[PDB]
């Protein structure tokens, strides 16, 4: 339950230059001092060459902790793209937890 | 390198219940206060606590600010602790700062925390008495269950 990690990406492969979105769900005890975010290469995302982005963290109060989702948006999803190593991050002030796709191996 | 995201309002509080302050000197220290009345919750004591997210995780990144006729940072340059006058960056290019620190949970009190300095590893922000002050100072950690680096923070917004 919390602290709590997950990110779920497309069952079909997508084709070069297809659209895709990658969700990432976290848990954490902590209400106010959470975030989550992704990485790419170990780079921010609107660092990144590309045509992608993610959207905001929403955040829900539950009975386990707290919920925070962020979706990460690949807009054409290219060589570059395919074979990068997104991660989603959570940190509160008492873990730093981390959860990494590679689409080129998950479809492999 | 760090990025920040968003800022919670934070009252910081140190084992005695004493209130961190921004003094007339620019130096961080505590004072005593009622949790009755907010006409004594004064500007010098609404603190800014601003979250980063940082390209290489290592824990939850902070700087502490404060509002008052212009913005104040707090830095740890040269292991004092001092406030800057200047506002916690949107960017921070590399992977440690005087100005970051990583907020930690107490892992046995669970409502604490502790503020390590990113620049010096294993020093973290610690409240010591000298003459009639209650001091913020920055302190190597030395002692299991040191309770002067233990801190509450209350959130006010
Ligand atoms: C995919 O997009 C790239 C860049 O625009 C282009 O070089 C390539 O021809 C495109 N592929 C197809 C099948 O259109
Ligand atoms: C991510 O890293 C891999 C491996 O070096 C590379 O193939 C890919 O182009 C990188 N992604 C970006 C956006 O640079
Ligand atoms: C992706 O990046 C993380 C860096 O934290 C690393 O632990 C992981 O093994 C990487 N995966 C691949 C396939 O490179």
């Amino acid at each position: 339950q919390c602290p709590a990690l997950e990110v779920t990406w497309p069952e079909v492969e997508v084709p070069l230059n297809g659209t895709l979105s990658l969700s990432c769900v976290a848990c954490s005890r902590f209400p106010n001092f959470s975030i989550l975010y992704w990485l790419g290469n170990g780079s921010f995302i609107e660092h990144l060459p590309g045509r992608l982005w993610e959207g905001s963290t929403s955040r829900e109060r539950g009975s386990t902790g707290t919920q925070l989702c962020k979706a990460l948006v690949l807009e054409q999803l290219t060589p570059a793209l395919h074979s990068t190593n997104f991660s989603c991050v959570l940190v509160d002030p008492e873990q730093v937890v981390q959860r990494h796709v590679v689409l080129a191996q998950l479809w492999a | 390198y760090f990025g920040k995201l968003e800022s919670k309002l934070s009252v910081i509080r140190n084992l005695n219940d004493q209130v961190l302050f921004i003094d007339q000197g620019n130096r961080p220290l505590f004072e005593d206060m009622t949790d009755s009345d907010c006409r004594d919750n004064a500007p010098r004591t609404i603190f800014i606590i601003s979250m980063y997210k940082d390209s290489q995780p290592r824990g939850m990144a902070v700087t502490i600010s404060v509002k008052c006729e212009k913005i104040s940072t707090l830095s740890c340059e040269n292991k004092i602790i001092s406030f800057k006058e200047m506002n916690p960056p949107d960017n921070i290019k590399d992977t440690k700062s005087d100005i970051i620190f990583f907020q930690r949970s107490v892992p046995g009190h669970d409502n604490k925390m502790q503020f390590e300095s990113s620049s010096y590893e294993g020093y973290f922000l610690a409240c010591e008495k000298e003459r009639d002050l209650f001091k913020l100072i920055l302190k190597k950690e030395d002692e299991l269950g040191d309770r002067s680096i233990m801190f509450t923070v209350q959130n006010e917004d």
